């Protein structure tokens, strides 16, 4: 389980895991928030 | 050890190098256990057919086998008290829980026979050695107390075991070839040894 | 020692030192002693809540007939302005009931005639006032207590009877004794209701709905209504 | 020796039999680590205790609908109540949120520092703001009839009943889900149904669980 | 000493000392001593029950040779006295004092020699020497020898269970009473008979007592 933990805060997991929240961030405001130009 | 009469071509039975459920143990442990299941399949498929040829049991009865709806294409009976789906859930939990006990004796031998199973635990202690355990249910009678009669039990376990497969082979040939019963191609083949044969169904 | 089980064994925290114990505690709440006298002063106070009651609802239902005394709340008549009864009512209660609560918390400490200093009780067990609050005494307070324990359970058993009585007939006690004396064997709920996986019943109750008082309209629904049986 | 979740096999390291429920029961070692078990003992005792909450209410106001008191059925409930009194959802929903927020966070910061809520920097109270245990803050508010305090022995036992109904409830109110999911019907609808017929009334009869 | 059967071993427990012992426990449920006390107990509950119950049907087909015990349960089958009574003070009565009667008999099993006495009547107490033996005035003749007593006891009593079971599924079957059923096979031994009657009871599907109705059983989707 400690292994897995390790494995987990391995680098590039991280950053995969951390893009991915912030792209679905992004698209879900896209979603719901359409077409943004000002402001 | 019974049934042995020198016939591994192949060399199976090879000790060095085995695992997995390539080892003798677990491979004659399968045997006997298919061997038994085909002897009593032997006995179900063959009952009804020639019972209601004696008319004992009632003509609602005595369908062909497979006719009973494991394959309902193959055809189904009705009058069953529920339905097949609900006859196969508690009968899958059933066959679950007494597989699952007999293998963990096959991992780890009188096993069962220490956590709290309702007394039925020196029931559960067998032997040292799966297929075999004996215990006060597994043996009611002490037949064979001697070994020489043993392995004449086993063997003669083995031999009707290996010939009940066999049967059950060409019960499933034949069903599919003629899609008769059985019974129905002993019938023929006694009118016609000549006329009724395999090479009459062609 | 006679227990509320014959041949069976005591707990731990119960021996019979007070009365009206017989070793029953199932569930060995008795184990802390402040809250098994706190415990001891409420079943007292319970007990004789009950059977003060119980005395007056049955003389009531004798001397006056045909007023229901479940009822009486509803139709009762006096030309003193409620407000002011249940105001005397609040008062009085708050009074007493903080004198009792602060001997309690604090033993030994409000024994006194606070207005006559002549006036003021000797020392007394808390639950046991005395002196003047029991000034003819004839016997000893070893049976006194324990008949006191027993009477005040069974009466507390008896208003609860009452009241389910009531819901069921809407008769006062003494005209349910006399029906169940006129039929022994149809006057029981047994009689009444029973339940079965085919079917379920339950008598219907004598308490019709929310009752309308003065203005108020007091909603008054049914004690558990749909468990009856 | 201990009657293992399943028999014949040994259980993990960090399952011993210490807490109420051990059966050996984590195949995936989640509890490997002191603290990540502490904390799942007492997510798990918190979620056993909503679900008797749950379960308790259900049938409760079940019993009330299928007998003649008028009660909505659970699942229409909350909407049919907010329709029939003048309440503000998201005003209930906000002073709801106000109250789980401030006790949730007293607890949880005692889960940080075991013992710092009782200190008496509130109001007046001390010590009736201290847990006895890791998800046993029995005190004299969350114990007041103080059975933790009496016959540790007999308390141990309610631990043990006290986990077992709670995976009991946990269970019984995802059924519940489940028999609405599939029938759009009372919980004790489904029952006297099942009653009627336990040979034709089942999910097998459902035919939506097993999709046959 | 002659076994359960020809040849066959007995368990390390089974020796006798119980009436009605072979040696046969296939299933080793004696295993445990508390639990054996138990069915011990159970086991004597059962026979004698059995026996009575065998005793009156037998009895009642007799005298009253149309009843038809099986249906007996009814209250319109009830003689002179009553026949209208109401089932809710039955239930009342019986259950009362069968109850109370059961917590005397499990008290007994709980500590032996416990409440030997009347608890009132204090003058009078039974001596019990054995579990489930209670004597004395349970025994107004006193013919305690005592060992031959348990085996004919329990032999016959496990024999009339089976007996009572055996008039239960062939009033299922045939709808008569074994009176009738033993009349059958002798005017025809062919005839008359579990082959012919097999596969179908006569269960008359969830009758109506005077509030409800009650579902009904069968011992096989027969029906
Ligand atoms: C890709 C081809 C391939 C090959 C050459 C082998 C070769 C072997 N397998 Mg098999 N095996 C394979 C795929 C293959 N396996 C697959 C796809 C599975 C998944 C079901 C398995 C699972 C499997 C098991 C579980 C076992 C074997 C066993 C064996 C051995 C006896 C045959 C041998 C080393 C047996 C073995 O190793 O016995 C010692 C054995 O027990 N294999
Ligand atoms: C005619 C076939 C046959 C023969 C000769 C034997 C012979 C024997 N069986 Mg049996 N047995 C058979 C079929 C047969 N069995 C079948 C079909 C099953 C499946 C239910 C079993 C299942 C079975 C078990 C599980 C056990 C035996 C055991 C035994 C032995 C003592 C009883 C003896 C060698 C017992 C044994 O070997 O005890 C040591 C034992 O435990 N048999
Ligand atoms: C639990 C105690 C209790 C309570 C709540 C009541 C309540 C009431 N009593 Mg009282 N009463 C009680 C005990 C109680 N009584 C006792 C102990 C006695 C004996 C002296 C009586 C004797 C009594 C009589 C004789 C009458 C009341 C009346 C009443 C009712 C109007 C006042 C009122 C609801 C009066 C009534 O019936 O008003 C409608 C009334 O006439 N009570
Ligand atoms: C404390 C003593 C006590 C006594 C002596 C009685 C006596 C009686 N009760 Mg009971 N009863 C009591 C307490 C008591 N009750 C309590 C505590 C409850 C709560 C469960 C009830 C609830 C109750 C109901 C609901 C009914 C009775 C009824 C009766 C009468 C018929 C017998 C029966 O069905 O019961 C009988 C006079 C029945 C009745 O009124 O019959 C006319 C009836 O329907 N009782
Ligand atoms: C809130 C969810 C939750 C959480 C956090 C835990 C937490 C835990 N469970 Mg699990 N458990 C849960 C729900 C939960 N369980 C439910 C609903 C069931 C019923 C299926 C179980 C049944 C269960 C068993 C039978 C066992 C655990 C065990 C455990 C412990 C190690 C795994 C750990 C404290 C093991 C343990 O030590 O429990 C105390 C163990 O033996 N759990
Ligand atoms: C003020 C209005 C009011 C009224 C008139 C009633 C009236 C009633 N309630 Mg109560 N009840 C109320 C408020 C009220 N309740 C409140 C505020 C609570 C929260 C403690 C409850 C909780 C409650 C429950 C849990 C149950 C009742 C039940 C019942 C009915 C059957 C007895 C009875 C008519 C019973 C019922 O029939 O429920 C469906 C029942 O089981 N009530
Ligand atoms: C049948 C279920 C059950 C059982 C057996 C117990 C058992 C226990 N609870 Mg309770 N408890 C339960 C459900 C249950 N609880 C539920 C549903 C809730 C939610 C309200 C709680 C919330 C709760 C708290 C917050 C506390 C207890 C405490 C206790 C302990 C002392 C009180 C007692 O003996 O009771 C004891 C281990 C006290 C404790 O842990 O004392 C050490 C304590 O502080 N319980
Ligand atoms: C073993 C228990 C038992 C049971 C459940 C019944 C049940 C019944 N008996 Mg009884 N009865 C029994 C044993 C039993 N009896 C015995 C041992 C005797 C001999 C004393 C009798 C003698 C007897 C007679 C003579 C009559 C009943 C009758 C009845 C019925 C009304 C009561 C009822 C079906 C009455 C009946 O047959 O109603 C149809 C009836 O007249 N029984
Ligand atoms: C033919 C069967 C039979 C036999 C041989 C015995 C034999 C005995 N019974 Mg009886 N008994 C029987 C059936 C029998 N009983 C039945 C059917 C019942 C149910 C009513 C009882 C209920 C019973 C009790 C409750 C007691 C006896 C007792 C006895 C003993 C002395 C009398 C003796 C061992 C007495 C005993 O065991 O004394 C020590 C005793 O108290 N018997």
């Amino acid at each position: 389980m400690k292994d897995f933990t390790t494995y987990l805060s391995t680098a590039p997991v991280i950053a995969t895991i951390w893009f991915t929240f912030t792209a679905g961030l992004l698209i879900e405001i896209n979603r719901y928030f359409p077409d943004p130009l000002v402001f | 050890l019974p049934g042995d009469f020198g016939f591994d071509p192949l060399g199976l039975l090879d000790p060095v190098n085995s695992g997995g459920f390539i080892e003798p143990k677990w491979l004659q442990y399968s045997e006997v256990i298919h061997a038994r299941w085909a002897m009593l399949g032997a006995a179900g498929c063959i009952a009804p057919e020639v019972l209601g040829a004696a008319g004992l049991i009632p003509d609602a009865t005595n369908i062909k086998w497979f006719e009973s709806g494991v394959i309902p294409p193959a055809g189904s009976y009705n009058g069953y008290w529920a339905d097949p789906y609900t006859i196969f859930f508690v009968e899958i939990v059933a066959m679950q829980f007494a597989e699952l006990r007999r293998l963990q004796d096959f991992r780890y031998p009188g096993s069962m026979g220490q956590q709290y199973f309702l007394g039925l635990e020196a029931i559960f202690k067998g032997s040292g050695d799966a297929a075999y355990p004996g215990g006060p249910f597994f043996n009611l009678f002490n037949l064979g107390k001697t070994e020489a009669a043993m392995k004449e039990l086993k063997l003669k376990e083995i031999k009707n075991g290996r010939l009940a497969m066999l049967a059950m082979l060409g019960y499933g040939a034949q069903a599919v070839m003629t899609g008769k019963g059985p019974f129905q191609n002993l019938v023929e083949h006694l009118a016609d040894p000549v006329n009724n044969n395999i090479l009459t169904n062609f | 020692r006679p227990l509320w089980l014959p041949g069976s064994t005591p707990p731990a925290h119960l021996k019979g030192d007070l009365p009206g114990d017989f070793g029953f505690d199932p569930l060995g709440l008795g184990a802390n002693a402040e809250s098994l006298k706190w415990f001891k002063e409420s079943e007292l106070v319970h007990s004789r809540w009950a059977m003060a009651a119980v005395a007056g609802i049955l003389v009531q239902e004798i001397v006056r007939p045909d007023v229901f005394w479940y009822n009486a709340g509803k139709e009762v008549e006096s030309p003193l302005g409620p407000l002011g009864l249940l105001a005397v009512e609040f008062f009085l209660m708050h009074w007493v009931e903080v004198r009792r609560w602060q001997d309690l918390r604090k033993p030994g400490s409000v024994d006194q005639d606070p207005i006559f200093s002549q006036y003021k009780l000797p020392p007394h067990e808390v639950g046991y006032p005395g002196g003047v609050f029991a000034p003819f005494i004839p016997g000893d307070l070893a049976e006194l207590k324990v008949k006191e324990i027993k009477n005040g359970r069974l009466a507390m058993l008896a208003f609860v009877g009452f009241v389910m009585a009531a819901q069921v007939t809407g008769k006062g006690p003494i005209a349910a004794l006399q029906e169940h004396l006129a039929d022994p064997w149809g006057t029981t709920i047994f009689s009444k209701a029973a339940v079965v996986p085919g079917q379920a019943v339950a008598p219907p109750c004598k308490i019709p709905a929310s009752v309308s008082y003065k203005g108020i309209e007091i909603p008054t629904p049914c004690f558990l209504q749909g468990l009856w049986p | 020796v201990r009657p293992v979740w399943f028999p014949g096999n040994p259980p993990p390291a960090h399952l011993d039999g210490s807490l109420a429920g051990d059966y050996g029961f984590d195949p995936l070692f989640l509890g490997q680590e002191p603290q990540t078990l502490k904390w799942y003992v007492q997510a798990e005792l918190v979620h056993g205790r909503f679900a008797m909450l749950g379960a308790a209410g259900i049938i409760l106001t079940s019993i009330g609908a299928k007998v003649g008191l008028g009660f909505p059925e659970w699942y229409d409930a909350g909407k049919v109540v907010v329709e029939k009194n003048n309440i503000d959802f998201p005003t209930l929903m906000v002073i709801q949120f106000y109250l789980m927020g401030w006790a949730e966070t007293k607890r949880w910061y005692d889960f940080k520092n075991p013992g710092s809520q009782a200190d008496g920097s509130f109001l007046g109270f001390t010590e009736e703001f201290k847990g006895l245990e890791n998800g046993y803050p029995g005190g004299r508010f969350f114990d007041p009839m103080g059975l933790s305090r009496g016959d540790a022995a007999k308390y141990q036992e309610y631990k043990q009943k006290e986990v077992k109904n709670g995976r009991l409830a946990m269970i019984a109110c995802l059924g519940f889900a489940a028999q609405y999911a599939a029938t759009g019907k009372g919980p004790l609808d489904n029952l006297a149904d099942h009653l009627a017929d336990p040979n034709h009334v089942n999910f097998a009869t459902n035919g939506v669980s097993i999709p046959i | 000493r002659k076994l359960w059967a020809p040849g066959v071993v007995a368990p390390e427990y089974l020796k006798g000392d119980l009436a009605g012992d072979y040696g046969w426990d296939p299933l080793g449920l004696g295993a445990d001593p508390t639990a054996l006390k138990w069915y011990r107990q159970s086991e004597l509950q059962h026979a004698r029950w059995a026996m009575l119950g065998v005793a009156g049907v037998l009895v009642q087909e007799i005298v009253k040779p149309d009843v038809y015990f099986y249906e007996a349960g009814l209250p319109q089958n009830l003689p002179e006295p009553f026949t209208n009574i109401n089932m809710g003070g039955l239930l009342a009565w019986e259950f009362i004092l069968m109850h109370w009667v059961e917590v005397r008999r499990w008290q007994d099993y709980k500590n032996f020699g416990s409440v030997n006495e009347d608890p009132i009547f204090k003058g009078n107490k039974v001596p019990n020497p054995e579990m489930g033996y209670p004597g004395g005035i349970f025994d107004p003749f006193g013919f305690s020898n005592l060992k031959e007593l348990q085996t004919k006891e329990i032999k016959n009593g496990r024999l009339a269970m089976i007996a009572y079971m055996a008039f239960i599924l062939q009033a299922q079957a045939t709808g008569k009473g074994p009176l009738a059923a033993l009349s059958a096979h002798l005017s025809n031994p062919f005839g008359n008979n579990i082959l012919k009657n097999i596969g179908t009871c006569t269960v008359p599907h969830s009758v109506d007592v005077q509030g409800l109705t009650i579902p009904l059983t069968c011992l096989w989707p027969g029906s």
